[PDB]
């Protein structure tokens, strides 16, 4: 299996700034890593994937690098609609077996 | 007018003659990893044939679905292959027709549910095991009697569909007679397929052909096109091997099976010698005459220097 | 694709709930299924799933002797079956779908999710 | 002075593929077992098709690197004489 | 010396240098119009494919005989063709054997009166129909049974001639058996051809097809070569379609067999290029490299000129 | 400097320059005899064809055992040859198979003691003669029925040797029912041949033919090749041909068919053309363009001298 | 004195056809839709013939002209000298 | 000096055979009576080899001579003008 | 191929009299034959035998009728009123090309 | 339908000179005519054909060109024997269709 | 392949002897076998042999139609039949069928008294 | 047939030489000859064969050249081991015919 840390769960944003987030590997992950944001009440939904491609419906507001050690997801400008929890995922070899991260949350400052 | 450099040159006269700067026509070095054409991602069968892909092979099952490539790789003598011994009829002339298509889409056909007095589940065999327990082909079915009856087939399909469909259906070369008798009851058999543009008739063939993967028979494999408001027929009385899913061709362009065994990863290429990526820009490349893309012509020459410079 | 759910039940620890992820509009036989489960704190999580095709489940090494996961390719359905319920396990569950199979974009469609209760 | 020809012409001088625009592209076709000779033909002819072109090339390029230090000797030759001469 | 004029040549050097008076040596311009060779005068077939004359379809009557040639003319989807779907065997075989004859002689070999246990004239279809009568090809016969009875065919052929024969015969390919056994009373059919080196067996086919031309059935026809002396012996018991017209050869020459569209005018000319006549002095042309008869080589590049004077 | 002498020479201003002493590149004489290649002596068929040695011709029996050779030499229109009309079948297939073995080694399977209920010594025939007394084939035996039967037949073989082998076999096309009838008792007959990668069924072809040196009547015949630790069968009811003699190949090479009519001299040769001796020590040669080992180049011009000396 | 170097070469320089008069004739052969391989082989081989007669004649014909021109300098430069020295 | 010009290098100019290293050599193949669609085809293109490898050493001999009889008149004259200055 | 006709007969006006083209010395059924009639000249028409069919002339596109038999080499013509005179035959070859009428007849009067 | 018309009927003429004829079109008829000449008592003999060649038997004597709008017939010497009436034909379409002209005289003086 | 023979007898003038040529080691058909006298005064002499697939024999011309040879094929056995002839008769071997190389195989003899 | 003629019988020699053969022919033998040699009171050898060349076992103190018309056998250095007699061998066409010489004898002194 593999496990994963993420940045840490309390990080206070106002806008103007710009934040940014990370989930660390543990033994290897090639370029098998999806992003989803959580808003409270909804069900999962999706965001950039295969840790560096884009997807459709997604603004071009967010964006983020890595495939490689380091992880990462940098905004451009903050909007106030940009409030929620953000996780990681991995997928092993042809018998498919996954595993979840333990999530960053995100608040007003 | 006078230098220094430490160059040479070829020339009708001299093969030893040390000119001042030059310009390299020639290409050597070369990346050895297979990486992606243009953007798309390439098609890479790790230790499966064509045959066994398109039929699908049950240790084959990591292509049961593939997105838009660019080319096909495929390495010697692969193990998995035809499980069960036989031969795919003009196959030489299937992958003729591939590096032409650059896309598939697989569509069923005929369900599982439209063979009411037939079985569908008993047609396993060890030559295929899946996880120790026996399987067999994916994309075809073995039909079988069943209450010990083999009901005549007739079936028809008519392509309703804007683009072209591939057919793949089977005979079967059952070893003795009282195998014949066993899986299906009719000791005199034939298989009919008729088109617009196709007509054939065929029957099995009993005699003692040795072994070959501890199995004996062996099996027999066709294929066809058909087009848009065309129609197919099928007739048989047994020893058929019937399709559950087809493909589609929805686009067309360049492409290349070619064979290789260097591994997998991530760059971006935009033309793949088969045992290595090059990316340079002067005219003349050395290394394989098999290229996919937009290469430099292919010279054996070990050195084709021509000299720019005086003396 | 849709993939909106069964519904929500209440049952007491020790049992099992038949949570389904109904689906309709393609062909369903070559399709990757998983699931995600989350107890109120404990973020996200999984259990594995089944390819339709072949039938055989890849189940999780954390709980490997959890769940039971099974599919009907003639009704566009999917099941599981985890036993021996806690006081822990006691929120809601979800589905997903993934595409493609030699390669991972991600999981693209989710639904809506299924909620129980447990005391 | 030589940039005038020498360095204006350089793109004459690479870019041989301007003439060389059309060369025989090698493909793969594969024959079975009981069809020897056509898959003998084709492997001959690919080689002989490969060879012509090395012979072409290999030539051009001995003629170019000779002509090339023939008109080096050649101007620098006029230019003594006109200087001399004036 | 020096003088004025207005040509321009190209050298290894420069591509733009203008020269003085040159010689050009490719010849651009054409007549655009098909015409006689040496005098002899060729043959046009319209509307019409080589399968079809050689066949005598019925709205091709216009060359049921033909004097002296020295080409065959030839259109792209020609629309007369085949009228009953099928297919003619080695079919590429027969068009290279012609462009090798330039005249040929209609003989009249076993007749219409040979058959009198046999049905000759009641045999037609409405896929080539005559003025809306219904119709059939006039090389050949179509045999039904008669009063109840396909008695077995015997006959033979000494080709007392100085010359060869090209012989035609063919099979019908029935739907069903219905329809089989309404046509012939037998349901189990062959044919059989023996001559000195030929040898053939044939049986005819049944199954399910689509509509081509309003006709769920197909024919197939089959060729031959006789020597001087050599006999050539005929037998069956169903499905046979007789001949009745034989061809001679008595003449060897340089022919081709081309395909274009252009109309026809008197000329007299001496190489056909296949879209417009040609007549020059020059050694090199453009227009298109497919010629019949003497004329000079062809190249690609658009301009071929080559210096004569100086400056 | 200035010298007298007589030779000439050719340049593009001018085709008549007289120069002064040359080197002259082209090979102009040979020798016209049929020699030795580098102390290996060749084989001469005399007057037979591969098809008659192979098979055994009863006037061919000057071959019944050769030493290793270098090439096989043939003469047009050979009289022996195959005197039983008929064909091998991919007869040119195996004359590929050839020049690629340089050694055989005649071997005894099937002895004439295995057959206990079939006649092996009344299948003489009077198109194969010997000494004025019919006979027949020899490294095969034509069998026929004994006591009134022919029982099937269920024979298999195994190569123990680490040398493959070349195993050949017929069928016999009979003329009527009553030839069929009196040589076999059974009127329906097949052939069936399973090996581990050949599967095949064939059956005869009863017809009226022409007179072919004296014999209305055709025989087929095939071929295979068996690889080490595998196993033929074979299996027939009727119209049988079977083996005796079976080819060991021990050594693999380059060589050379060619087709000649010169006669045989002692000498040693290097450079054997079609039809004459060659041993020179120039770059270009003009003679003939199918050569046996180490030879020179092949051009057509008639004066390849390139000029050395001056004036 | 030029009809005795250039005029009289006139008929050489013009009717090339004696050195390029062995050219490949392309013929026409049809084949069916299961003889693709064959086909293709057929079309590229003609393609590749065709392009190599087109370079040799263009390449042929740009050396002809670049040693007419350099004949033409050499052989008034050579007279200019003479008539100088004279 | 002309065994430092061209008497100690006359290996070379006999050494035609390092271009001509890879020639199509001709191989005996046969067809029967009914596959002359391709034996056609193999007469054509060993035809056009031939004539393509004959073309190539005649243009190569012609060049030869001539730019042998160039390099005797250019040792000519540069003896001529070095024995004229000194 | 040698061509001789019926002979003479004198009848009524306003009847018909058959005609005939007899001939003999090759395969008659592909070859074509007219009809030129002299109470100038004129024309009627004719058949190529192996179609079954006719081309009569527009001046009497009514007139006439043309038939004949491929197994003895004989054309007829059916003519149903100051007819007195004499009607010949006359043959031309080959289908896609006009060369000539070269074999022509002898004569036949009818008053 | 297709109409012909010819030289003026009479035409008187003795040995010694030449005689020229003529035959008119109307609508187009390109190449498909024929020549012809009748002596009193029997019927008329192929001359000329292909509206332009001739055939074996003519003697050389006899002559005529002119293929898309003139029509002629010209002869060299005039002979003894060259006393008759000459007539015009022509054919269309392919389904043999046929007319004929008017004929012409050349008489003795 | 090694050579025996039968052995010594004796037998009064104008009779016959029946001298075999045992031998064994390989494929016995396609093998050239002849005969050759040794009679005291006599130096060395020839009188045939036979291929066996073919069937025949071709005789000596100096004793023209004297002796008959045949041989057995199922047993790798060949014979004589010779109906001044006190001698002893070898037995040899050629290899080869289109070249001729020597009798390399020769075996060890068979003496034969006439006597009175 | 064939009759040859050998050397004369009688021929004594010392070791420490060379001792040559002669075999004749009478019409034409090409290359197609034998040697043989016989010690007294056993089957006879094989020396130089095809006329020429020789074989294994043969010791290299044996030689001998030919073919043509004339034979010889260049016997040198002569040891203590050869005495016997030496004979000449012909053969024939297809089905073929043999022929023995005489013999000829080497004796000691």
């Amino acid at each position: 299996e593999i496990v994963l840390t993420q940045s840490p769960v309390t990080l206070s944003l106002s806008p103007g700034e710009r934040a940014t987030l990370s989930c660390r590997a543990s033994q290897s992950v090639s370029r098998f890593l999806a992003w989803y944001q959580q808003k409270p009440g909804q069900a999962p939904r999706l965001l950039f994937y295969d840790a560096s491609t884009r997807a459709t419906g997604i603004p071009a507001r967010f964006s983020g690098t890595g495939s490689g050690t380091d992880f990462t997801l940098t905004i451009s400008g903050l909007e106030p609609e940009d409030f929620a929890v953000y996780y990681c995922q991995q997928r092993s070899n042809w018998p498919p077996e996954y595993s979840f991260g333990q999530g960053t949350k995100l608040e007003i400052k | 007018h006078a230098n220094n450099s430490t160059e040479q040159v070829d020339t009708i006269m001299e093969k030893n003659v040390t000119v001042t700067h030059a310009q390299d026509i020639l290409e050597k070095t070369h990346n050895g990893k297979l990486c992606d054409l243009n953007g798309v991602k390439p098609l890479i069968l790790k230790d499966c044939s064509v045959a066994g892909w398109l039929l699908g092979n049950p240790m084959c099952d990591e292509f049961i679905r593939v997105p838009e490539w660019s080319y096909i790789v495929e390495r010697a003598n692969p193990a998995n292959d035809l499980c069960f011994p036989g031969s795919l009829n003009d196959y030489e002339e299937l992958k003729h027709m591939l590096s032409r298509i650059n896309h598939f889409e697989k569509i069923q056909i005929i369900p599982k549910s439209s063979w009411p007095n037939h079985e569908t589940s008993l047609g396993v065999s060890a030559a295929c095991p899946y996880q120790g327990a026996p399987s067999f082909f994916r994309n075809v079915v073995w039909l079988i009697k069943k209450n010990d009856a083999y009901p005549t087939i007739k079936i028809s399909y008519n392509n309703t569909n804007r683009e072209d469909l591939l057919i793949l259906w089977g005979i079967h070369h059952s070893n003795n007679a009282e195998e014949q008798t066993n899986l299906y009851k009719n000791p005199i058999t034939y298989i009919s397929v008729g088109t617009s543009t196709l007509n054939q008739r065929l029957a099995p063939k009993i005699a003692t052909r040795s072994q070959v993967n501890g199995q004996r028979g062996r099996m027999d494999f066709f294929w066809t096109i058909l087009k848009p408001d065309d129609a197919i027929h099928f007739e048989s009385n047994g020893n058929f091997i019937a399709p559950e899913y087809a493909y589609k061709i929805v686009k067309k362009g360049d492409s290349t099976i070619m064979k290789s065994g260097v591994e997998y990863g991530h760059c971006n290429t935009k033309c793949q010698t088969p045992v290595g990526a090059i990316n340079s820009s002067m005219p003349f490349h050395n290394i394989h005459p098999l290229t996919i893309g937009e290469c430099p012509k292919y010279v054996k020459s070990n050195k084709l220097v021509l000299a720019t410079g005086l003396r | 694709v849709q993939l909106v759910q069964s519904g929500a039940e209440v049952k007491k620890p020790g049992s099992s709930v038949k949570v389904s992820c109904k689906a309709s509009g393609g062909t369903f036989s070559i399709y990757t299924f998983t699931w995600v489960r989350q107890a109120p704190g404990h973020g996200l999580e999984w259990m594995g799933g089944i390819l339709p095709i072949s039938g055989s489940a890849k189940y999780a090494q954390k709980f490997l002797g959890r769940v039971t996961i099974t599919a009907d390719e003639s009704t566009s359905t999917v099941y599981m079956e985890l036993s021996s319920l806690r006081s822990e396990d006691t929120a809601i569950y979800y589905c997903a779908r993934d595409p493609y199979s030699n390669y991972f974009y991600g999981l693209d469609v989710w639904g809506q999710g299924t909620t129980v209760t447990v005391s | 002075s030589t940039q005038k020809a020498i360095d204006g012409v350089t793109n004459k001088v690479n870019s041989i593929i301007d003439k060389m625009n059309t060369q025989f592209e090698a493909v793969g076709r594969e024959f079975n077992n009981l069809e020897r000779r056509i898959e003998n033909l084709n492997k001959k002819m690919e080689d002989g098709f490969l060879d012509v072109w090395t012979y072409n090339a290999e030539l051009l390029v001995l003629m170019e690197n000779e002509r090339t230090l023939d008109f080096h000797d050649s101007n620098v030759k006029n230019l003594y004489d006109k200087v001399r001469l004036q």
